[PDB]
């Protein structure tokens, strides 16, 4: 199954609501701890 | 401007008229808006007399009059509300929905409803005490229509408290009990009457798939679906979201909402300007899409595809999330040719955007997705163009780039998806 039930529980007292309106933001990047042992290779570009 | 001393006094005389008297001032000093002697009355132990009077059969006045002071003191905080169960009222209140008269009977209904919604074990109680069948009985008129607007509201109120809660939910027979007047009622034509009944219909199958075939085997969903198309906000979300919970279902139970015509009311769902309705129609699209190919199958039929595409592209980051994993789920269980419609539909390029996202678990979704939509192209020999597309809108950077996430296994799948279709 890929099957989710809701995020939050919505009711008759709480419907209706502001969402915070949350933002996109950037990834977190890997540390140079983790990064010194990683193979990383280039894409090949067309 | 009695006391609770004049009350007691007269209340516990054997005056007739100084009871009901009593018991009348003792209603007005409750329902006092600026500070109502409450807790004096309690304390004076008058809870028992009023239970008592419940069932003065011979003296009907007194018994409305009692109903409606002990309902004061039930619709305060939940320490009034348990003194007045401990009194005894739950099982007097009861035998007072068969009342002749209407007001006296609408005063135990409402008693009960606001009992069952201090919380599950006083809702249990009110069950137990066999508070269903008489409340059943209420509404077991030819014409719900003939019904005062009030009174029905009130009755469905109360019947969507027994269904309300979840530690533990309603039992299962009780549920059974309830579903088929829920039914009825899901056909009225008072918005009020319908938002509280969609309500219930949320909370009942906000659990086990096992409560989601009851209420589907009840015969809820068709009626269900026509309030999904409702004009009013305030029935519309419940009613979107009692949907949204039986797809969160079995197969089969999510085909019963494909059935009854669901899939028509989406584009809409999908653009109405409510963020929260698209919102929750982009979650409830997400739990269709997991399904079979044959589901998905509809999904695309009813074209539906290019508004997930609309959606994921624009509209809230909280909502494109939704519809990330209503794409992946439909990019896991669908075919190559359905694969090939969505991304004819413009499905890459609004995918690649997300892959910069801070939300790790969202980016695993994205990857898979693009993972299985390489799989497709690679039964079809296409696997080149794929990767043109990727890169010529910038998403073969944000891949790449993804190898120096902090998540492994995000690292993991960009790395794999660079040395498979990247690859020198």
């Amino acid at each position: 199954m890929a099957k989710r039930v809701a995020e939050k529980e919505l009711t008759d007292r709480n419907w209706d609501e502001e969402d915070e309106v949350e933002e996109m933001g950037t990834f977190s990047v890997a540390s140079e701890e983790v990064m010194k042992n990683r193979a990383v290779k280039k894409a090949k570009r067309r | 401007n009695w006391s609770v001393e004049d009350i007691v006094k007269g209340i516990n005389s054997n005056n007739l008229e100084s009871q009901l008297q009593a018991t009348q001032a003792a209603r007005k000093l409750l329902s006092r808006e600026k500070q109502p002697p409450i807790d004096n009355i309690i304390r004076a132990g008058l809870i028992p007399k009023f239970v008592s009077f419940l069932g003065k059969t011979d003296c009907s006045p007194i018994q409305f009059e009692s109903a409606w002071a002990l309902t004061n003191i039930a619709s305060g905080t939940s320490e009034q509300t348990k003194a007045v169960v401990d009194g005894g009222a739950i099982p007097a209140f009861i035998s007072l929905l068969a009342s002749p008269h209407a007001h006296i009977s609408e005063q135990a209904v409402w008693a009960l409803g606001n009992i069952a919604g201090d919380g599950s074990a006083f809702r249990d109680l009110v069950i137990k005490h066999g508070a269903i069948d008489p409340l059943l009985a209420l509404l077991a008129v030819p014409d719900l229509s003939t019904l005062a607007c009030g009174y029905l509201r009130n009755l469905t109120w109360t019947l969507s408290n027994l269904c309300r809660n979840k530690n533990p939910a309603p039992p299962l027979d009780a549920v059974e009990q309830i579903l088929p007047t829920l039914v009825r009622l899901l056909h009225h034509n008072d918005p009020e009457v319908l938002a509280d009944s969609c309500w219930a219909i949320s909370y009942l199958t906000d659990g086990p798939n096992e409560r989601i075939e009851m209420v589907v085997k009840k015969g809820v969903v068709p009626q269900l679906v026509k309030l999904l198309g409702a004009t009013e906000l305030p029935i519309v979300t419940p009613a979107l979201r009692a949907i949204g919970n039986i797809v969160t279902g079995t197969d089969e139970q999510t085909q019963k909402v494909i059935d009854a015509g669901a899939l028509a009311v989406f584009p809409s769902l999908l653009t109405n300007p409510k963020t929260n309705i698209q919102k929750e129609a982009t979650w409830t699209m997400s739990n269709i899409t997991a399904g079979r190919q044959d589901q998905i199958q509809q999904v695309v039929n009813h074209g539906l595809v290019p508004f997930l595409v609309g959606v994921l592209s624009k509209a809230d980051f909280k909502t494109q999330k939704e519809a990330a994993w209503a794409i992946t789920n439909y990019t896991s269980g669908g075919t190559v040719e359905q694969i090939v419609y969505l991304v004819h539909c413009g499905i890459i390029e609004p995918l690649m955007n997300l892959l910069s996202a801070k939300d790790t678990k969202i980016i695993q979704v994205i990857l898979d997705a693009i993972s299985n939509i390489f799989q497709a192209a690679e039964k079809l020999g296409e696997t080149e163009k794929l990767s043109i597309m990727i890169e010529e809108c910038g998403g073969l950077d944000k891949i790449e780039a993804l190898q120096r996430h902090e998540n492994e296994s995000v690292y993991k799948a960009s790395l794999n998806l660079i040395e498979k279709y990247f690859s020198v």
